[PDB]
């Protein structure tokens, strides 16, 4: 005698954050689904951030190159926040080349078909010297949650060419999740709560797919509650 | 009585973990207790967790 | 990977004489214990059909 | 460099048949400096082998020592 | 005799020597872990004994160092690191090696 909630609206006010609206939800479920969906969305989603890099002419993280106006540590710290979306593969390598005066942006990264950058205006590092250039190739892989840089060394796959650099993984596409309930429309009745969820995405995840995947995760893990 | 002396510089990146002594600017000391994941945090009605 | 999980294995169901059951499950991946507990508590305590 | 056949030697007219275990290469000289510990271990193994060889030369050829002794 | 700074360190495998060059000094920018070796230092031990194994090993091979003891400056346990800068100070009486 319950009413099944169905997705009815996806209000994309901008390219970064959006709103999803649920339609009739029975009384008391406004805080069950909302809190559970918020927790699932904020905890477990498949990110696509950067994992590993290798610069053309540096030996470690703490050295400095000639021509760039900020440290290699600073370029790694700015690069760990890059928002990149991968469609075809799950582990891909992208190349970067730039010379001359002027800051280098994500739009200057080679953009082979499968990989698609979402924020071309993002800055990585500036360039001041005329006859200076950087040729960095970058590593992006799938995953979920959060992986510290210290645990990344546990692979023991002979990951010791001195030109490699490990950056702190941060792939978790959602950033800020909010939800609220309100009185729904009439539907020749009352006491139905509409659930409105505002989601702040870095740019690599559409709202409807995020909600669908979160609901699938919740249902799959709750299917174990069919006891003996 | 020395032939050669060699000095090397190790450079560690110390992260935060339960046990690090933190403080404000006047009085309120504290040892960090738990790295609680973000979902459990008390969140404001706008959505930003503390 | 992307969707691999840790599906809980019901370790035991301790049952006092007729009503005070104590269901325990393990493992459950981090962040899921509070979520599932909250969902079950709110859906069971508040709204469930039953005569009175 | 350590396993070949007549099919590969056919380029060199196959002067030798496949499966030959005779010598076909040599090394000028080995420094044997970093391998000092391995050389010492091999020397200990060779000393044990020489003791075993002397035992085989004396007791085995003499069917042991059938006489009263001390354990 | 004096001390030796070369990479000739016994009782270790390829894993410990992989962090070292041909001169016994760790690379600039090698991600070392607590329990490894930075600079290979071996101390010559006294003869103090006379065995046929000595004439078999050091006399025949010509390695008349002849006994060595591991005294390499190992990384203190519990800390990781990345060797950013290495300094070599040599008094002008000893012939400096290739890395110097």
């Amino acid at each position: 005698e319950f009413l099944k909630p169905r997705l009815v609206d996806i209000e994309q006010v901008s390219s970064t954050h959006a709103k999803v609206t649920l339609e009739p939800l029975e009384r008391g479920f406004g805080h069950t689904l909302g809190n559970a969906l918020r927790r699932i969305l904020l905890s477990s989603m498949p990110g696509c951030a950067v994992t590993e890099v290798e610069i053309d002419g540096v030996l470690h993280e703490y050295s400095t190159k000639e021509g760039v106006q900020e440290d290699i540590l600073e370029i790694l710290l700015n690069l760990k926040g890059l928002a990149v979306r991968v469609q075809g593969k799950d582990e891909v390598i992208l190349t970067l080349n730039k010379s001359g005066i002027g800051p280098v942006t994500a739009a200057d990264i080679t953009h082979d078909g499968d990989v698609e950058i979402v924020k071309p205006q993002h800055v990585i590092c500036h360039l001041t010297d005329e006859n200076a250039s950087i040729s960095m190739r970058i590593k992006v892989q799938r995953g979920r949650g959060y992986v510290p840089a210290s645990t990344r060394i546990h692979s023991e796959e002979d990951e010791r060419p001195i030109g490699r650099l490990l950056v702190d993984a941060c792939y978790s596409p959602v950033e800020r999740i909010a939800y609220n309930v309100e009185a729904a429309r009439v539907e020749q009745r009352t006491d139905l709560d509409k659930l409105v969820i505002e989601m702040e995405t870095n740019g690599t995840i559409d709202p409807e797919e995020a909600i669908r995947r979160a609901a699938t995760i919740l249902a799959e893990q709750l299917e174990a509650f069919v006891d003996l | 009585g020395v032939l050669k002396i060699v000095k090397v510089y190790l450079a560690v990146k110390r992260r935060i973990q339960p046990g690090d002594k933190m403080a404000g600017r006047h009085g309120n000391k504290g040892v960090i207790s738990k790295i609680n994941p973000i979902e459990d945090m008390p969140y404001d009605e706008n959505g930003t967790p503390v | 990977s992307v969707t691999e999980f840790l599906k809980p294995r019901l370790v035991d169901i301790e049952q006092v004489s007729s009503t005070h059951a104590k269901v325990t499950l393990e493992p459950l991946e981090r962040g899921f214990g509070h979520t599932l507990g909250n969902a079950l508590r709110r859906i069971l305590l508040s709204s469930m059909p039953g005569c009175a | 460099t350590k396993e070949i056949t007549l099919e590969a030697a056919r380029y060199e007219d196959e002067s030798l048949n496949l499966g030959d275990y005779v010598e076909d290469q040599i090394e000028s000289v080995t420094f044997d400096r970093i391998t000092t510990q391995t050389a010492k271990q091999v020397i200990v193994q060779k000393v044990r082998e020489a003791e075993r060889a002397m035992v085989v030369d004396q007791f085995r050829e003499h069917e042991g020592e059938i006489i009263t002794g001390v354990v | 005799g004096p001390e030796e700074i070369t990479a000739d360190i016994p009782n270790v495998g390829e894993a410990a020597l992989s962090k070292l060059d041909e001169s016994g000094i760790v690379y600039i920018g090698a991600e070392v872990t607590g329990g490894d070796i930075l600079v290979g230092k071996v101390t010559p031990k006294g003869e103090t004994q006379l065995t046929p194994e000595e004439k078999l090993l050091r006399a025949i091979f010509g390695e008349k160092a002849s006994d060595v003891k591991d005294s390499s400056l190992r990384v203190p346990n519990g800390v990781s690191g990345t060797v950013i800068d290495v300094q070599v100070f040599t008094r002008d009486g000893v012939e400096k090696d290739k890395r110097a």
